[PDB]
């Protein structure tokens, strides 16, 4: 039976622009969506 | 201003309870930066004019 799984983190800032300050600076823009996927990957982190 | 400051910020709260939170992200910046191109090699003959 499989009891669990990897627990993964993903940096918003790195993935989404990576090396481009002028990228980071429009994805604040967007909003709080890096808030809640760390949340989230961290809650599914804690239960694993 | 300090690394509790920041947990403090990061839970939006004044007060914060025993645990390990993930404020923040580490990144080494660049130091020095270096272009290297091949050898200049050929220069043309503006020199015969
Ligand atoms: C002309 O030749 C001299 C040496 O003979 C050199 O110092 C100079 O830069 C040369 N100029 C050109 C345009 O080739």
């Amino acid at each position: 039976l499989p009891v669990s799984m990897t627990k993964t983190s993903v940096d918003c800032t790195m993935y989404i622009c990576g090396d481009s300050t002028e990228c980071s600076n429009l994805l604040l823009q967007y909003g709080s969506f890096c808030t809640q996927l760390k949340r989230a990957l961290t809650g599914i982190a804690v239960e694993q | 201003l300090d690394p509790l400051s920041e947990t403090k910020c990061t839970l939006k709260s004044f007060t914060v309870e025993k645990g390990i939170y993930q404020t923040s992200n580490f990144r080494v910046q660049p130091t020095e930066s270096i272009v290297r191109f091949p050898n200049i090699t050929n220069l043309c003959p503006f020199d015969e004019v």
